[PDB]
């Protein structure tokens, strides 16, 4: 709470003394790499005491951006470019999912628009490339199609699939087992039996994708290359 | 032990913490603003409570050097006449910074900033027993006052009311400066508690009041110059015409009742019926020209101009029954005029209009508010069992026993006050409601209702056991209806 | 690398304690 | 009570973070300073106290020679 | 030489002393912050023994994100935030063809729809900032805008154009001139030569700007200081003062772009 907040503060007064006190003894004796612009990225970014509590077995690329209060399943996965900022209000992400590329999950800015609804992701709901949730909720089992905008207010039933691009307005319901596209998103037909066991088989696909590219990024960092990055004439 | 140093230093501690808070935490500023508020206000009733009303001797009385050699310096303290004063003006801050809750978010900081200092510069006004500093104080609340008018105005007009009344204010602050100046090279010291014990010459005493009257009689608005106070007061937030009309316009009589009717006993005979002359037609014009005004806010503010001349026909008479029950009518009037400018605010905050014809009929859609409204129009309108009768009818009773002929010109004032008081609560409140216009309603949610709980309650405990304030006072009061006599 | 090579940069950290030193002696002996 | 190393620093502390945000920096960007701006309001208030209490000693006297060489008039 | 060590040894203590101070520091914050880390991220990266050929002339941006089996031709660029996935199937990019800011480019998993083939995008071409390719087949000399989205099993043909914020659905072929465009992506008028000609200026002026990008995101630590400090240094002039002392202060060569990627060729 507000206890906590000046504690928080008072913190960061000092870190910044121990910081500052570092950087003096480092030009003392004449090094200046603290001047190095590195990176400050990171993966994992909590505000105050809202942190994201990632799953042990759930694959986090190491360019995605989770800030605030994030829940991660087991079996979920944020791929490449993903952000997922929920701060004001909470991110819930089921187990079996898939952030794929690009995808952006967040939730609304202010109370301005009214009240921020926490964004609710399902089990294995497999959400598309470069797609907006925008504090929506999605029930398991469920498909958002590349390019999708869903927006605040948004329930996408069980079994429900939102085309490509398609972007549903606000306060809207998909009923299961129908195709909501175009803009703005209306429904177009209804999902065949082969269309829900590929929507279930890609989970399973993304999921086994996910532990491979989980393993080939949690090798121990080159040396090599940081040796080529250091001599550079 | 509580003194006068604690209780202005409150709003000080109070306007420094929220001074440096980040803006993004408004919840933080609003609870801050409103603990300091409540806890100021509650350290003058505790003020109130070790208050001796025996003795004529300046109470709580703190001391602090200001010229090097002493001549002028930071006297505080306070006795039967402006104790209640500062009673008020700590009471009516926390209302004001409340009146603002909702929107708070526009505002920001810099409003609880600004009548937090308002807060501090209006309780040392009361307080000064310095004729030089009561100047500096007097004058240091325009700056505040001035950033409320065009910070958060209305409409465009801000820049011309501000300016309006910042030159009024100046060319009367100026010319009660070189007065105050002449007195203390003459005496040698401003200390009032040594200029109620020098003799002046005759033909000082005339030049001197004309001065001191001309910075007062702008603050305490006589017949020329209520021309600031209409725009100054329409162009203004709901919480700043609170302060306005609910201390702002106490400055004028409490400057004359402190430094006027004792430290000049002989210029103050002589100019009676001067006094009571411009009080007799202010009270008969301006309760006239209000029953032709169409805007809400510019009819209440002129029930405030005959309301306040009628108690400079009190303070004048100069026995107990007047100067003693012109006191209750400011503070009925801080009381009665302040709790009708929030009704106002009510309307105003829902519909963004203040002309009375769009308004009729909100008996049958806002009851509470009818119920409310209702109170306070008889209450303006000098109704026995509330506070304003009693200030009333002693002033009335304070003035035949000088002057016959004033007491019956004042005795027409409550006349025209009842005209317009209730004609204008039978257009806004009863009547058939106009869907063309407006649809949509809203009565007074928890915070209105909360609000207008003390000035119910403190209305009518004044109305009909107006002793508590009373016995409080007659020591002090009696002191200051003679001074030069002996007999 | 267990020596501050700058002699100009070194003269300056004798010469920054050197006078924080004598600002506290005559703070304190005076 | 009020006293003049308090006031001192108080003072230096509202002037540091008065700079602080007349940059567009955050009120307490460097510590340190605040404390060096504390100490240094302290020292100040202090000093200018014991100041003014010599500069008032030093007029009593000066007016006391120049009433003494007025009244020398009279004779 | 002793004064030396002596100085060495004190900064060593103010070293460790400050760092005390900020475990104190991060002590009281209560263990909440997450502390920053070294990168770990990526820009070439192995999925299945398969790695990019990406070649030497390519510009590929360190936030970019080549991964498995990506083959970039020669001129080439991906820019800041690209993404291109080759981890289930191969994906080609071909000679001086431009994929810019946070794109992506992906392939399908060789059973999306039965006969699927891999991301063949051909050379010279352009794809906008934001586009999303999952499956095409981009030919040589196309133009993809900005925030399209291309579905597996398309083909833009040569000299054919896809309009911004467009929706090719899966199994469309794009004919060559046409502007095809919207989100049902269906046919919107003609190309004209002015706008071939664009296209192709657009490919190379990307081309040509990537170099500088290029040199600028490999530098060191070293050149980075230096390069600031002579920033820094030639960031405001005084004429008059040059004019007193005699001189004339140049800008150097390492703060001076080529002319080739001003706005209409400056040389002075
Ligand atoms: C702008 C802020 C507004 C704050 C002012 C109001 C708040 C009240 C605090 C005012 C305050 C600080 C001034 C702050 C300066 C501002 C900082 C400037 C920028 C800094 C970044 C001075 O206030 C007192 O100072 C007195 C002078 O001494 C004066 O009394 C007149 O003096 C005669 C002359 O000779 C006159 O003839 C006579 O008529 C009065 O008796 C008065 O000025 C006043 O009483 C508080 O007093 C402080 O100073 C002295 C007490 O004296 C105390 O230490 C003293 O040291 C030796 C004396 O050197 C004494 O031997 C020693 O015994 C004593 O302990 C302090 O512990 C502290 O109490
Ligand atoms: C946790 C409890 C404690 C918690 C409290 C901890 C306290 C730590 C102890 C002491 C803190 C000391 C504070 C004193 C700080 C003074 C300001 C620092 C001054 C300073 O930049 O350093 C030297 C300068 O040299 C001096 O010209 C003047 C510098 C002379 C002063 C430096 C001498 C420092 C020695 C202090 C004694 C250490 C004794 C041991 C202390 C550790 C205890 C074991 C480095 O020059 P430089 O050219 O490489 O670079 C500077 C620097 O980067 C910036 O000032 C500018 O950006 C740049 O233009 C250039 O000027
Ligand atoms: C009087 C009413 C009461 C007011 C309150 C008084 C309170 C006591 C004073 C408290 C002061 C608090 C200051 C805390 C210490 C901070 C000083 C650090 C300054 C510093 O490190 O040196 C460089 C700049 O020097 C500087 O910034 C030095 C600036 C000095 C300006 C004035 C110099 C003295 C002039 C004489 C007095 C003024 C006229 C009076 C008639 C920093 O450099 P950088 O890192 O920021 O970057 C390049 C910017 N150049
Ligand atoms: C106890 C900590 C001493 C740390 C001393 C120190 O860091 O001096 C630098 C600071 C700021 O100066 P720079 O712009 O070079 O920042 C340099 C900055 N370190 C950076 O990282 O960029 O000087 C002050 O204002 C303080 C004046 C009062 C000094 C007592
Ligand atoms: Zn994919």
């Amino acid at each position: 709470g507000t206890l906590g907040r000046a504690f928080y503060s008072v913190g960061f007064w000092i870190r910044e003394t121990g910081q500052a006190l570092d950087r003096l003894g480092c030009r003392l004796q004449g090094k200046n790499y603290f001047r190095e612009q590195l990176s400050r990225h990171r993966t994992l970014m909590n505000v105050f005491d809202k942190a994201p509590i990632v799953d042990k077995e759930a694959f986090v690329a190491p360019s995605a951006s989770v800030i605030g209060d994030v829940h991660i399943g087991r079996g979920s996965s944020i791929w490449y470019g993903c952000v997922l900022r929920g701060d004001v209000n909470t991110v819930s992400v089921g187990s079996g999912t898939n952030i794929q590329d690009n995808s952006l999950v967040h939730v609304a800015k202010s109370n301005l628009s009214g009240k921020v609804h926490p964004t609710i992701i399902g089990d294995n709901v497999t959400i598309g490339h470069s797609a907006v949730l925008h504090g929506c909720t999605v029930e398991d089992e469920t498909f958002i199609g590349m390019g999708a905008t869903l927006l605040d207010g948004v329930v996408v039933e069980k079994h429900g699939m939102v085309a490509a691009g398609a972007l549903v307005r606000q306060n809207t319901r998909i009923p299961s087992g129908e195709v909501w596209g175009g803009n703005p998103a209306r429904f177009l037909r209804k999902l065949t039996d082969e269309e829900i066991a590929f929507i279930s088989q890609s989970a399973t696909n993304y999921s086994n994708l996910a532990q491979a590219h989980a393993a080939e990024n949690a090798k121990p960092l080159n040396v090599i290359e940081f040796e080529k990055v250091l001599r550079k004439k | 032990y509580f003194n006068l140093s604690g209780l202005i230093l409150c709003p000080v501690l109070g306007s420094i913490i929220l001074l440096f808070i980040p803006n993004s935490r408004i919840r933080l500023i609003r609870l801050i603003g409103l603990c300091a508020s409540l806890i100021t206000f509650l350290y003058s009733l505790v003020l109130w409570i070790q208050f001796d009303s025996s003795t004529a001797k300046f109470q709580f009385v703190e001391s602090l050097r200001w010229l090097p050699y002493e001549n002028i310096n930071f006297y505080l303290g306070i006795d039967g006449i402006s104790l209640f004063f500062v009673i008020l003006t700590t009471f009516l801050i926390p209302i004001c910074i409340l009146v603002g809750w909702s929107g708070m978010r526009s505002y920001g900081k810099e409003y609880i900033i600004a009548f937090l200092i308002c807060e501090f510069l209006m309780i040392a006004v009361f307080c000064m027993l310095d004729l030089l500093l009561f100047y500096v104080f007097f004058e240091s609340v325009l700056i505040p006052m001035f950033i409320i008018i065009g910070v958060w105005g209305s409409r465009q007009r801000k820049i011309k009311a501000a300016y309006q009344f910042f030159l009024y204010t100046l060319l009367g602050s100026l010319f009660m400066l070189l007065a105050i100046l002449l007195i203390l090279f003459q005496t040698g010291t401003t200390d009032l508690q040594i200029l109620l014990t020098t003799e002046f010459s005759e033909r000082r005493q005339i030049f001197l009041w004309i001065a001191f009257f001309a910075s007062f009689a702008v603050k305490v608005p006589m017949v020329p110059v209520h021309i600031w106070l209409p725009e100054a007061h329409v162009e203004a937030p709901t919480a700043g015409s609170v302060i306005l009309a609910g201390i702002l316009l106490k400055f004028g009589t409490y400057g004359f009742l402190r430094f006027s009717i004792p430290m000049f006993p002989e210029a103050t005979l002589c100019f009676t019926p001067f006094i009571y002359t411009l009080s007799a037609i202010a009270i008969i014009y301006t309760s006239l020209t209000t029953l032709r005004q169409i805007d809400l806010k510019k009819i209440i503010a002129y029930s405030s101009v005959a309301h306040m001349n009628l108690v400079t026909i009190g303070m004048f008479s100069l026995n107990i029954q007047g100067i003693g029950g012109s006191i209750l009518l400011m503070l009925s009037h801080g009381l009665v005029s302040s709790a009708l400018f929030l009704c106002v605010g009510v309307l105003y905050d829902r519909h963004k209009t203040r002309l009375v014809r769009y308004y009729g009929g909100l008996v049958s859609t806002m009851p509470n508010f009818s119920t409310i409204f209702f109170f306070f129009t008889l209450a303006n309108m000098s109704l026995p069992g509330t506070s304003s009768f009693i200030g009333e009818f002693l002033i009335l009773v304070g003035a035949f026993q000088r002057n016959s002929l004033v007491a019956t010109l004042a005795a027409l004032g409550m006349i025209l006050g009842a005209a317009y008081s209730l004609w204008l609560y039978n257009r806004v409140v009863s009547g058939n409601l106009k869907p063309d216009f407006l649809h949509k309603f809203s009565d007074l949610n928890g915070r209105e209702v909360f609000i207008f709980i003390p000035f119910l309650v403190g209305l009518v405990w004044m109305g009909v056991y107006p002793k508590v304030f009373l016995d409080c006072m007659h020591t002090s009061v009696s002191n200051l209806v003679q001074h030069g006599k002996f007999h | 690398p267990k020596v501050s090579e700058d002699k100009n940069r070194n003269y300056a950290v004798v010469a920054g304690v050197v006078a924080i030193v004598g600002s506290i002696g005559w703070y304190l002996k005076a | 009570p009020i006293s003049a190393t308090m006031v001192g620093a108080l003072l230096g502390l509202g002037t540091q973070m008065y700079s602080n945000a007349l940059r567009k920096l955050p009120y307490m960007r460097h510590p340190w300073e605040h404390v060096v701006g504390m100490g240094l309001g302290a020292v100040f208030a202090n000093q200018l106290v014991k100041w003014d209490v010599k500069l008032k000693e030093d007029l009593d006297v000066m007016l006391a020679k120049a009433r003494a060489a007025n009244e020398r008039r009279y004779f | 030489g002793t004064l030396g060590r002596a100085i060495y040894t004190v900064g060593n203590w103010i070293r460790g002393t400050g760092q005390a101070l900020d475990r104190v520091g991060s002590l009281l914050q209560g263990s909440h912050r997450i502390e920053e880390h070294l990168s770990r991220h990526r820009t070439l990266m192995n999925v299945f023994d398969k790695s990019p050929l990406v070649d030497k002339d390519v510009f590929v941006a360190p936030s970019a994100s080549v991964i498995g089996d990506v083959q970039i031709g020669k001129g080439s660029s991906i820019w800041y935030g690209c993404v291109l996935r080759g981890d289930v199937n191969n994906i080609s990019v071909g000679s001086g063809t431009n994929i810019q800011d946070n794109t992506l480019v992906h392939v399908a998993k060789t059973n999306i729809s039965g006969k699927v083939l891999p991301t063949l995008i051909g050379d010279n071409v352009t794809v906008g900032h934001s586009a999303v390719i999952h499956g095409c087949t981009v030919e040589d000399d196309a133009f993809v805008g900005m925030g399209a989205t291309l579905l597996d099993g398309v083909v833009v043909e040569k000299h054919a154009m896809v309009a911004a914020g467009s929706l090719v659905k899966q199994n469309t072929r794009i004919p060559s001139g046409e502007v095809w465009g919207g989100n049902p992506a269906k046919f919107m008028r003609k190309l004209t030569d002015e706008e071939i000609v664009y296209i192709s200026q657009s490919a190379k002026n990307y081309i040509n700007l990537a170099q500088i990008h290029a040199s600028e995101n490999s530098k060191s630590f070293e050149q980075i200081e230096v390069e600031r400090a002579l920033r820094k240094k030639y960031a405001r002039k005084d004429e008059d003062y040059d004019s007193m002392l005699g001189i004339t202060r140049e800008t150097p060569p390492e703060l001076i772009l080529p002319d080739n990627v001003l706005p209409g060729g400056k040389p002075v």
